[PDB]
RNA sequence: CUUGAGUCUCGUAGAGGGGGGUAGAAUUCCAGGUGUAGCGGUGAAAUGCGUAGAGAUCUGGAGGAAUACCGGUGGCGAAGGCGGCCCCCUGGACGAAGACUGACGCUCAGGUGCGAAAGCGUGGGGAGCAAACAGGAUUAGAUACCCUGGUAGUCCACGCCGUAAACGAUGUCGACUUGGAGGUUGUGCCCUUGAGGCGUGGCUUCCGGAGCUAACGCGUUAAGUCGACCGCCUGGGGAGUACGGCCGCAAGGUUAAAACUCAAAUGAAUUGACGGGGGCCCGCACAAGCGGUGGAGCAUGUGGUUUAAUUCGAUGCAACGCGA
């Protein structure tokens, strides 16, 4: 509704589920999808197409903005991670640079024990 | 890490990823450190890699 | 198990020479009434041809086409996890299949006769209406929503 | 007297120690911009957090703890233990050539001091994790494992506590005893013409011979062959318990029995069996189909119930149209 022509996609691929959100350079979020609220739950929608066809989504929201070509933003693990990226690179969205801004502390927090069964 | 190919080919060239962070450096930290399993359970990989 | 067959080769269609059509009596056939079986194979078949106005072979594999299943979700428990790991089905189980549903529906279609049942029941397929076009796509919904595991 | 020990000169490497700084990565929190209906979590869930606008995303800021990569069979240390970088104060180990003192050594009950973590005191600090505790789920139950929160504590300063599978489960010092492979750091030499090669010291992994061992195994870093000194063991349970002494803020530590009771307890190795161990296979075992049982009427066998008697026997798969 203001047209972009371009911005950032942002992939929050955690283990148990998969978001996507599109913004401008500036940071300031244009639109998002995430694969949870698009049908399946629990183990299906932390599934590789899960992400996909819930990313597919997202376009059909940040295309309407003018926007022709974005960069790809990805961070954490899990399914989708890769996926995702497809999904637009196919879905018409001229790619450019791929980045992993996952994070990784130089040893910093004490993680939660957790899982022991 | 950082990517950017000239000529739209669609090619992600994940390699530089994995080639260093993504898993192992998360997939370790993703639970609870070790504390005690380094400096044994951690140390015990030569009892494989000396044969 | 961990033999390795060839084929059970059959009579190629008593009255057509198509081994295709020929398995569709045997499905259809009981209690080795061979004979009593295929005299209500033929009947709906030919009764079909002459309503569609092609042959019998020809209205046959058409309302077939709406009865093949391309794919199938198959049962696989790994650890626990009984997952429903959707997979493309061969050419030959396609088919197959496809006639073994014709009959099963046909023979509860709740006519008269069975002649009716099949005759009847294997047009609904051509135009997508009886539960064997049904099967076809309640089975691929299997899949697909259950393709993440493929 | 000089080979033991030590002193000096000169270098050698180092997560060795005390103190003070300091950087970047991330976490959480706060503020605001963007944006909208989810997020989070699991095996599923649910609690929980979201329209009072979360999550995601961007910007600024607050703070605490820990230093990815390098990093290892690595290094240092008496032991515990010790990892970013910078400086300051500081201890030890090693080689080299020699110069020097001249047996000044080894060991050591008591004694002295150092001592992981948890814990205790006072006063600070507190992001993350997390006993307790609180919900939610699981279950027959589940005061647990799992999920959502979360206090002590963890961090700090000074003091206390002295325990650990404080383990190489192997006291210290010295001397001899075939080898092979590799890591670590010092030093001598070689067209160094090279990292290349040869030697020769300290340390350290791995394999292993002789011999030792109950066997497993150890093996020039011995558990081999000897010497000097010390500590400790004398069946299992009761019991590292009581009592008393000492120590302690306390939690408790330490020294340390008896009655009674059993004929074992124990080490290793062997064979087999079993495993919600692993690898490789087979059977209509599964999967792939067709038809059945379980519902129905009746036959029939069986338990039961009854009976004067309901003759006796078969009663996991291997009994129940079975001996009949
Ligand atoms: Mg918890
Ligand atoms: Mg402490
Ligand atoms: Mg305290
Ligand atoms: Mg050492
Ligand atoms: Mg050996
Ligand atoms: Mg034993
Ligand atoms: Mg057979
Ligand atoms: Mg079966
Ligand atoms: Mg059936």
């Amino acid at each position: 509704r203001k047209q972009v022509s371009d911005g950032v996609a942002h992939i929050h691929a955690s283990f148990n589920n998969t978001i996507v959100t599109i913004t401008d350079r500036q940071g300031n979020a244009l639109g998002w999808a995430t694969a949870g609220g698009s049908g399946f739950r629990g183990s299906r929608k932390s599934t590789p197409f899960a992400a996909q066809v819930a990313a597919e989504r997202c376009a059909d929201a940040v295309k309407e903005y003018g926007i022709k070509n974005l960069e790809v933003m990805v961070k954490g693990p899990g399914p989708g991670r890769e996926s995702t990226i497809r999904a637009l690179n196919a879905a018409g969205f001229r790619i450019t640079n791929i980045t992993d801004v996952t994070p990784i502390p130089h040893n910093g927090c004490r993680p939660p024990k957790k899982r022991r069964v | 890490i950082k990517v950017r190919e000239n000529e739209p080919f669609d090619v992600a060239l994940r390699r530089f990823k994995r080639s260093c962070e993504k898993a192992g450096v998360l997939a370790e930290v993703r639970r609870r450190e070790f504390y005690e399993k380094p400096t044994t359970e951690r140390k015990r990989a030569k009892a494989s890699a000396v044969k | 198990r961990r033999r390795v067959i060839g084929q059970r080769k059959i009579l190629p269609d008593p009255k057509f020479g198509s081994e295709l059509l020929a398995k569709f009596v045997n499905i259809l056939m009981v209690d080795g009434k061979k004979s009593t079986a295929e005299s209500i194979v033929y009947s709906a078949l030919e009764t079909l041809a002459q309503r569609s106005g092609k042959s019998e072979l020809e209205a046959f594999e058409v309302a077939l086409e709406n009865v093949r299943p391309t794919v199938e979700v198959k049962s696989r428990r790994v650890g626990g996890s009984t997952y429903q790991v959707p997979v493309e089905v061969r050419p030959v189980r396609r088919n197959a299949l496809a006639m073994r549903w014709i009959v099963e529906a046909a023979r509860k279609r709740g006519d008269k006769s069975m002649a009716l049942r099949l005759a009847n029941e294997l047009s609904d397929a051509a135009e997508n209406k009886g539960t064997a076009v049904k099967k076809r796509e309640d089975v691929h919904r299997m899949a697909e929503a259950n393709k993440a595991f493929a």
